[PDB]
């Protein structure tokens, strides 16, 4: 009875890194679209034809 | 010397309209820059327009 009562600790601490894991990925996915964009202008940036201002 | 006069304005007249010929400050015609490299894929190869000067 005393193993199947500190089960409940074992299982706070698992929804814990749960949700330790789902704010990690908001973030993550908030990055990847930034680092798009980073690349879109990197690539609108690489063109030779643009004026100073532009660049 | 009438007919000289009139060969020297269009002389004149083709180096105006070729200097003048510009877009956002880069030109082709103008014989400023040797090519211009538009680009041509997300990798960032570019097409090249080899520049022709006027």
């Amino acid at each position: 009875s005393a193993t199947a009562n500190s089960m409940n600790a074992v299982k706070d601490s698992l929804q814990r890194g749960q949700s330790t894991i789902d704010v990690a990925l908001a973030a993550g996915d908030t990055i990847t679209d930034l680092l798009g964009k980073m690349k879109e202008k990197a690539l609108a940036a690489s063109d030779t034809s643009l004026n100073t201002a532009s660049f | 010397n009438a007919l000289k006069s009139d060969f020297d304005s269009l002389r004149d007249q083709i180096t105006k309209a070729a200097s003048n010929a510009k877009f956002n400050g880069v030109s082709i015609a103008n014989g400023s820059t040797a090519k211009l490299t538009f680009l041509a894929n997300s990798d960032g190869s570019g097409f090249t327009v080899t520049a022709k000067t006027l």
